[PDB]
């Protein structure tokens, strides 16, 4: 929770992790800019769920331990939104967040929990413009893996067969187009039905809450 | 109290035989409470009350006014939560809300087990957990829905639901505050439950499951003894008598005067509220804690026999008298017209004048000099350079409530004049002036902008005011007004 | 159509998975719809709709600013008397006096003291009336400062009156009761019975 | 609303406003909402209408007055309109982004006529009365056409 | 800003279903909200990301570039920096130039 | 915004019983009728045409810039109705521009630069403004209000316990101010002393 | 219903109350409707109501006592409503 | 930033609107240097301001 809070408060004030000391409070770091205090408190509520009584006056070391007591280790809505934006706006065409996790698993052997940390560190060193090449994107994630190695203290081809399945996939697509086949109609109808199931299930669940299992049976 | 006489309000004692007969002593205690209350007032300061069924026009609302006047802290439920209802309860608190009083209005459906549990959880939860942090002293569960024209064979969904509100979820509500008190080891602050009971159980018929609801509540007189909740709840049954509604023409009010000719008492809502608030006096609060109390507040109506046939006769005779007079009236009117002609009754029909709007600029009124010279000091005359006194000579606005004229009517009075309504109708383009033939006939005045049908100023309010208010002032953003 | 089929086979694409899942879901819809229909047959539409939740802690409006409303009540009384909306006979002025007394604190007395003392009786009979009512109300509020507030209904008690004109129109008014002019007398009436 | 209440309250306290004589607050934005630049022009229009009518409109959305404001003893927060027997002066107060503080005082116009002679006043009354009849003529013609 | 290459965008109507592309659930839902019928979004079961197929009839914005003919301006001397006058980095990033 | 000001200025002259602005020039020099009205953001629809519509190569009047300026509402008023060659001092005062306007107007007359002055404030509501006031958390969050069971009528509730941000609106307000000595001479109504 | 005091009254008790009161009213109503439908004014069905002398005397009976007491309205509804020729009411106060 | 950068969902300070106003240059001057509680009358005069 200390890495997650440090990165969120650092990224908001647009400063590196070293610039924001964890001994200082949100009210302190913000100066008099209460506009920015309200955003950080809204972002911490979005992220972790609940908050201490006066989070602005709690030092960030201490805020981290309160969140740690109720924190699963999962990234939560605010972190996930900012990492999606980092990738979609600063990575080169086709370099998805999933391509960037495949690269952190392949090149540095990191599982889902540690990649979460590498991307959080990447968010607080967010490049100013989009990176030009796939080479520059890997160079960036290499540099961000070594910064994560410091902060947590840790030491650091069937592409021809994939190339054909892509061709086959596209030939299928153009044939479907010609035949006026709507390959996705089935899934579309399913998603709609799945929703009307949840809708009815809720109505039936409500009646069970009101009347009780004994009565309804 | 003449011995041999039973008062129109009394308390009852349970005989070993098991009937509830009048008790002169307890009734004295209660009636003396009322006399004291009437001369010196009763305080309810430090009393925490939950009341359901206190809508505008109800007995409950008259009880609520009293609780607040005495400095009680009260939770009112409404099943019709709305700005109209919210503003209603605000105006009650702003008028009657004494020092130390607070009023808390919550939306609540007594038909819902979940609402019952959630409401009591809210009342008892700490302020830190977003509750009131209260512990109730009185519960007044008056919530109910009317069932009329529903005999035995008609009893269905509405009646089964009504019965849930008016019995099964009152038991549930009592049970919840029992659980909350016991959970916190509260053995010495019982909540007094003012049960709204009926003296007539399927006497009149067609009340769906009303009578079954109201009779069932009478078990609580015995359950207080037989179960483990006596220290948490006390039971105070009010047998509520004939209670003339908002004092307007009801099918029940029109026979009230008739019922009273029998030597029997019907009640205003204020009277019945006073009767009920008389059960929260310290004396009868303490009496409830000893043993369950039962208050006959039924104006000796018990004593008129065949109460249904009698009631029904009174209504028949009134309606008969009305119907025959209305018929004989209409026929003697027509017999006059046939004999005397439609001439005779054109020299009868008066000429009524309907108002047209006459919108004014409202320049300030200039008083006569003698009167205006008294306002300012005598010395001011010829003291100011009037080239250096700055004066507002005219003003105007375009805003959510139209012009400065229309906005001021809405700000100050909360509703439009004819002149306000016609100006709004004109601004918003509902109506346009017309001067020339309208379908071959000549016409001067307002016309609906769409239909080009003529419109009288008198009809502008009925035709357009609802739309004027719907599409003026603070409201949902309309995309057509901001470029989509 | 056949070239598509052999390409789908190669790609291990299951062109019909979507429709398969849909048919399965459509069945579990009909299954739930039947359970919900049965409950509506047993309980009825009125009950099933009726039993819906309304309570919500965030909708709880809370009124406690009596300290403000007292000064408003006072000023509203004051101007109603000046304008002759309320006269020295009206009981509304006695009950509105009770409600002001029921909110007596040091600020309220200072408020009435200012407004009543600074009213100029020479401006007319209504100004004199409000000045006298005011002085009496200040005296009351001083005595009842530090006294529990009180429920006191001072209204005219009424009884039913039903009337039918010559043309069979039915009127219902609430009329003053003969010998019952206040609640002290109402309690007496109730004690004597009939 | 707290800052404003506090600054009005302290203006009155410093100039020795009488204990028990609070200013009566009108909060016109309950009805109109906040039109930024125009905010104070609407409030001025209202102040003028209050002075001339002697009617102080109520903040009809004042369901419950913030306990924190009880401390400001020189301010009254009415929820309903009072028809007074007169209002002599109104304070209009505005606060904008970028430290834009503002106060205007508007005094009842009948205080002007104290300054001039009966002859001059009577001439004015005649002239206004004529202009007003002509303005009504103009307005109704301009409205319907 | 390069007055010789003004960046603008032109609305065009997609003539042919586009190639699917990956995006967050949050972003995919945003695309769906705008385009309705004219985009399909589908959860990718493994990643939890979504595929976004923009369909024929959808509207795109394609960047294009205008040559402008005001190439000259009276500009504060190149190198001018509020920092050299003593103004903090925090003020510079808060405030309009 | 300019339409709201034109209508407001017209209605304000009528409220002053001045049917034809040129009547002022019977009493006063062409140099001594002024306009000290202003705006917070001015013609924000023109700003969108400049910054957004142009970017999309949507067709937009070539003079759109002129229509955005805070000082061109007052320009159109002079160019369509007044024809004064008097003062023109246009305040930007955010939420306080109307009171700033009165202040400038008063001082402009007391300096002798003007005997009559148009005065007041105006601002529109549009998508971009609404969003930014939201990003600053200055405006009430309508979804929060709904959670609390508030209708739009009751979402602007000043000095209340539960007050929760301002409700944005649109429009204009104009006053005509002059030397009392002139108001008396002209026989125009006098609604108040500034 | 046993061991169910006031605060325990829930699904079972609300259901029990439906069996033992509301659906007895319904049952009576149905045979009323069927007789009237066929103009049967002179063959009343005698309803032997099972009533209780003890109403919340013992406690912990859930809504037993409310069920059994409610039935006592039928003594008056026979007079007040239009079903007297179709049903007669015969309350049995059943002992130990 | 308000009208174009926001439209492109480019990241832009949440208080960007405050920084656009003609009267906030004078605000920053007062809030960083002057600390006056004196007049603040901000003209829009196009080329003549
Ligand atoms: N479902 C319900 N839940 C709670 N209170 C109810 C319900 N239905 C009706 N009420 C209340 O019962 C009261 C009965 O009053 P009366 O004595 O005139 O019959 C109503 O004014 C109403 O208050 P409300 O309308 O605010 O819900
Ligand atoms: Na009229
Ligand atoms: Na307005
Ligand atoms: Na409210
Ligand atoms: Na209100
Ligand atoms: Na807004
Ligand atoms: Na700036």
């Amino acid at each position: 929770a200390s890495l997650l809070l440090h990165v969120l408060v650092a990224h908001k004030l647009k400063k590196s992790l070293d610039s924001i000391p964890m001994s200082k409070t949100i009210k302190d770091l913000v100066g008099g800019k209460s506009t920015v205090q309200n955003e950080i408190l809204g972002d911490l509520g979005k992220e972790f769920g609940t908050t201490p009584e006066k989070p602005e006056e709690t030092p960030l070391e201490e805020l981290a331990e309160t969140f740690q007591d109720t924190f699963s280790g999962a990234l939560g809505k605010q972190s996930s939104s900012l990492l999606s934006r980092l990738i979609s706006s600063k990575m080169p065409g086709g370099f998805t967040i999933t391509v960037a996790r495949k690269y952190l698993q392949t090149r540095w052997g990191l599982p889902s929990g540690r990649q979460d940390g590498v991307l959080l560190v990447a968010l607080s060193n967010e490049p100013a413009a989009r990176l030009g090449s796939e080479a520059d994107a890997k160079a960036f994630l290499d540099s961000m893996a070594q910064k994560y190695a410091s902060i947590v203290g840790v030491d650091l081809l069937e592409e021809i067969t994939k190339d054909h399945k892509v061709l086959a996939r596209q030939q299928l697509q153009v044939l479907a187009r010609y035949l006026k086949m709507d390959l996705d109609n089935g899934e579309r109808k399913f998603l709609k039905e799945k929703d009307t199931v949840a809708e009815l299930q809720a109505q039936l669940d409500y009646l069970n809450a009101e009347l009780g299992e004994f009565f309804v049976n | 109290i003449p011995r041999e006489t039973i008062p129109f309000l009394h308390l009852r004692k349970k005989t070993p035989a098991g009937d509830w007969k009048y008790d002169r002593q307890l009734s004295s205690l209660f009636l003396d409470g009322l006399e004291k209350a009437a001369f010196n007032g009763v305080t309810f300061k430090d009393k925490y009350v939950l009341i359901t069924g206190a809508g505008k026009g109800s007995i409950g609302a008259e009880v609520l006014q009293g609780l607040l006047q005495g400095g009680a802290k009260v939770v009112v439920t409404t099943s019709r939560f709305s700005k109209q209802v919210t503003d209603y309860y605000q105006s009650i608190y702003a008028k009657y809300g004494a020092k130390g009083s607070t009023l808390i209005v919550v939306p609540f459906n007594q038909g819902s087990k979940q609402d019952v549990e959630a409401l009591i959880e809210f009342i008892y939860d700490t302020e830190k957990n977003g509750g009131l942090g209260w512990d109730l002293d009185a519960i007044i569960p008056f919530a109910a829905i009317p069932e009329q024209g529903i005999e035995l064979e008609h009893i269905d969904s509405k009646s089964e639901f009504a019965h849930r509100i008016m019995l099964t979820n009152i038991l549930r509500m009592m049970g919840c505050v029992k659980k909350q008190k016991s959970a916190r080891g509260i053995e010495t602050r019982p909540a007094q439950v003012i049960l709204p009971m009926s003296p007539n159980h399927g006497t009149f018929g067609g009340d769906g499951m009303y009578s079954e609801s109201k009779l069932s509540l009478e078990t609580l007189f015995n359950r207080w003894h037989s179960e483990s909740w006596a220290n948490q709840l006390t039971v105070c049954g009010a047998i509520i008598g004939w209670t003339r509604g908002t004092g307007l023409m009801s099918a029940n009010n029109i026979i009230a005067e008739g019922i009273e000719k029998m030597g029997v008492r019907t009640f205003s809502q204020k009277e019945m509220a006073f009767n009920l608030l008389g059960l929260l006096t310290p004396e009868v609060v303490e009496l409830c804690q000893k043993s369950p109390v039962m208050a006959d507040l039924n104006g000796g109506l018990q004593f008129v026999p065949e109460l249904k046939e009698f009631t029904a006769k009174l209504r028949k005779e009134l309606v008969e008298t009305s119907e025959v007079r209305k018929a004989v009236s209409i026929e003697t009117a027509l017999e006059h017209k046939v004999v005397n002609g439609n001439s005779a009754d054109a020299a009868y029909a008066q000429v009524e004048i309907q108002p047209r709007a006459n919108i004014q600029l409202d320049f300030p009124e200039l008083k006569p000099y003698k009167q205006v010279k008294q306002i300012a000091p005598a010395e001011l005359e010829g003291l100011l350079d009037l080239e250096r006194v700055i004066v507002v000579t005219g003003f105007a606005e375009v805003g959510p409530w139209g012009s400065a004229r229309t906005r001021w009517e809405m700000e100050a009075f909360g509703e439009f004049s004819l002149e306000g309504c016609v100006e709004m109708a004109w601004i918003m383009g509902f109506i346009s002036y017309h001067n020339g033939n309208l379908k071959g006939r000549p016409y001067t005045g307002w016309v609906d902008s769409k239909t080009k049908e003529p419109v009288d100023d008198k009809d502008v309010k009925a035709k357009y005011e609802t739309s004027i208010l719907e599409h003026s002032g603070i409201r949902l953003i309309e995309p057509e007004l901001f470029n989509g | 159509r056949q070239q598509l089929q052999v390409l789908a086979r190669y790609l291990k694409m299951d062109l019909d998975n979507g429709e398969r899942k849909f048919l399965k879901e459509k069945d579990t819809v009909a299954e739930l719809q039947a359970q919900l229909d049965y409950l509506n047959a047993e309980l009825g539409e009125f009950f099933v709709n009726g039993v819906a939740t309304s309570f919500s802690r965030k909708k709880a409006r809370t009124f406690d600013s009596s300290w403000n409303w007292a000064k408003q009540s006072l000023l509203s009384l004051y101007f109603e008397i000046i304008h002759g909306v309320l006269k020295n006979v009206d009981r509304e002025v006695v009950s509105e006096a009770i409600n002001i007394m029921n909110r007596s604190n040091d600020a309220l007395i200072k408020f009435m003291e200012y407004h009543i003392s600074n009213t100029d009786e020479t401006k007319g009979e209504n100004y004199q009336l409000v000045k006298t009512l005011g002085e009496q109300l200040i005296e009351n509020c001083k005595q009842v400062l530090d006294v529990d507030p009180v429920y006191k209904d001072v209204a005219k008690p009424t009884g039913p009156k039903t009337a039918i004109d010559k043309n069979g129109n039915i009127t219902y008014s609430e009329e003053p009761r003969e010998k019952v002019r206040k609640l002290s007398q109402y309690v007496q009436e109730m004690a004597l019975g009939g | 609303d707290k800052n404003e209440s506090a600054t009005i309250n302290e203006m009155m306290k410093h100039l020795g406003r009488s204990e028990g004589n609070p200013v009566i607050g009108v909060f016109q934005k309950f009805l109109t909402g906040h039109p930024k630049g125009a905010a104070g022009a609407w409030m001025m229009n209202g102040a003028l209408q209050i002075l001339n009518s002697g009617i102080i409109p109520g903040n009809r959305n004042a369901d419950n007055v913030d306990k924190i404001l009880e401390q400001f003893e020189y301010v009254l927060y009415p929820s309903k309109t009072l028809k007074t027997d007169g209002v002599r002066a109104v304070s209009i107060t505005s606060f904008g982004f970028g430290q834009k503080g503002g106060q205007a005082i508007v005094v009842h116009p009948d205080y002007l006529y104290g300054a001039i002679t009966e002859d001059r006043y009577n001439e004015y009354v005649a002239k206004v009365s004529a202009r007003e009849k002509s303005a009504y003529k103009f307005f109704h013609n301009g409205m319907i056409y | 800003y390069n007055p010789e290459k003004k960046e603008m965008i032109q609305e065009v109507i997609v003539e042919e279903d586009l190639e699917p592309f990956e995006a967050s659930k949050e972003t995919a839902e945003q695309f769906k909200h705008q385009h309705g019928d004219k985009v399909d979004i589908f959860e990718i079961p493994e990643t939890g990301e979504y595929s976004v197929k923009l369909l024929k009839g959808a509207t795109l914005y394609i960047p294009k570039a205008l040559r402008f003919d005001r190439l000259v301006a009276g500009q504060i001397p190149t190198g001018w920096n509020a920092k050299t006058y003593g103004i903090s980095d925090d003020i510079i990033s808060q405030v309009d130039p | 915004i300019t339409l709201f000001v034109l209508v407001s200025v017209v209605e304000a002259f009528i409220a002053s019983g001045i049917t034809d602005p040129y009547e002022m020039y019977k009493y006063v020099h062409v140099s001594e009728v002024g306009n000290c009205s202003g705006s917070g953001m001015g013609g924000v629809s023109a700003l969108r045409g400049m910054f957004k519509d142009r970017f999309k190569d949507e067709p937009v009047q070539n003079d759109i810039l002129q229509e955005s300026f805070i000082n061109t509402m007052s320009a159109w008023v002079n160019m369509l109705l007044i024809s004064s060659s008097g003062p023109i001092k246009t305040p930007v005062g955010a939420c306080a521009t109307s009171v700033e306007s009165v202040d400038i107007g008063v001082e402009t007359i007391l300096s002798g630069k003007a005997r009559i002055c148009i005065v007041g404030g105006y601002d529109d509501f549009q998508e971009e403004g609404s969003f930014e006031f939201g990003n600053m958390k200055a405006t009430s969050n309508t979804l929060e209000e709904f959670e609390h069971g508030r209708t739009p009528a009751e979402m602007s509730r000043p000095a209340t316990t539960t007050r929760n941000g301002f409700m944005e609106a649109q429009g204009a307000g104009i006053q005509i101010i002059m030397q009392a000595d002139l108001a008396l001479k002209m026989g125009v109504p006098i609604y108040g002393i500034v």
